């Protein structure tokens, strides 16, 4: 919707899409969850983008939560606060 | 998330008959027990001088409890984001709000007023609801009453993943082919009886999006048939959480 998110959002999509997907079905990949509905908590999500999967997709710099809730709702993820 | 997909879980909107303006708009994965708390036989509700009351409509579907508890909110106040009419507009409003669009909806009518408001406003739409989202009516066991409380209507379709991963006959993944081993990642099977189609989780969603991150609608590769991913993944959560829940559908 912002000017400047619109260009956040493709990098935040890539991180989650491209991250490795699991190989133990208990303890699925981040893509994975959106894919199955869950509830995601928006500090994890968060954390782990800040983690160094954003700097590999190409994004310098650090999100804020509010930037990542803003992106699950414009793709219908169910998220929540902790 | 560390239970399945509940097998229901509504937002209802709730309604006097003593005073036909008076609505009320919670949730429940449970309709015929939470109205019977409405309306004093059940202990557990939230003033008689209403009651009875009666679910003139609820959508279904929501799947987990927090997506339906964002949804509930997001209908009881409009003014962040009353009336038959303006809970009508409202909820066709929500359903194609991106935040919910891509959920797996559906629409139940038990009114013919209230289903008559919904298509005079239908009428006057902006924007047309997509297709996928059925809007289904039950007028005058009917109703709410009709609804399944449980897992009952994919009891095959889950009998069939139990008899696929449990002697690993998964064989290889219908989207990239490659040959997928024994609790090797998230595999998801296909719906439609008849075929035993198995994929990785992240190729089906690759595969149903051909941008976007949750599919909706989709065909299956090995027998062509269609599916939708809300019922995939209802069956994928409940074999990898819900080895109780399956024992109690089964009888095992
Ligand atoms: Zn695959
Ligand atoms: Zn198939």
């Amino acid at each position: 919707p912002t000017d400047q998110q619109v260009s956040l959002f493709r990098y935040i999509t890539q991180a989650v899409v491209t991250a490795p997907r699991a190989k133990d079905p208990a303890n699925p990949s981040w893509h994975e969850k959106m894919l199955m509905y869950d509830p995601i908590i928006l500090e994890d999500l968060t954390a782990w983008l800040n983690s160094g999967q954003l700097d590999r997709v190409g994004y310098d710099g650090e999100v804020a939560p509010g930037d990542v809730k803003k992106w699950c709702e414009s793709k219908s993820v169910c998220c929540l606060w902790r | 998330q560390c239970k399945p997909i509940p097998a229901l879980y509504t937002v209802y909107v709730l309604r006097s008959t003593v005073r036909h303006a008076s609505l009320y708009i919670g949730s429940t994965p449970n309709p015929p027990r939470r109205l019977k708390q409405h309306n004093g036989l059940v202990p557990g509700g939230a003033r008689s001088s209403l009651r009875p009351w009666e679910m003139v409509a609820l959508v279904s579907g929501f799947p987990s409890m927090v997506a339906a508890l964002k949804f509930q909110w997001a209908l009881t106040n409009p003014h962040l984001s009353r009336s038959l009419a303006s809970v009508v507009a409202n909820l066709h409003l929500l359903l194609r709000v991106p935040s919910f669009a891509r959920w797996p909806l559906r629409v139940h009518f038990f009114r013919r007023d209230v289903f008559a408001a919904w298509e005079k406003w239908c009428a006057a739409a902006s924007e047309r609801l997509r297709p996928s989202l059925a809007v289904v009516t039950d007028f005058e066991c009917w109703g709410i009453h009709a609804l399944p409380l449980d897992y009952e209507p994919i009891k095959d379709y889950v009998a069939k993943g139990q008899e696929i991963f449990e002697f690993e006959r998964q064989g290889a993944c219908v989207v990239c082919r490659e040959e997928m081993a024994s609790g090797d990642g998230l595999q998801a099977l296909c719906t439609n009886q008849g075929c035993d189609g198995v994929g990785h989780l992240s190729c089906w969603s690759r595969h149903f999006l051909k941008d976007s991150i949750l599919p909706v609608q989709g065909q299956c590769p090995k027998c062509g048939g269609e599916m939708e991913w809300g019922n995939m993944m209802k069956e994928l959560t409940l074999r990898t959480r819900g080895q109780k829940e399956v024992e109690k559908l089964l009888k095992r």
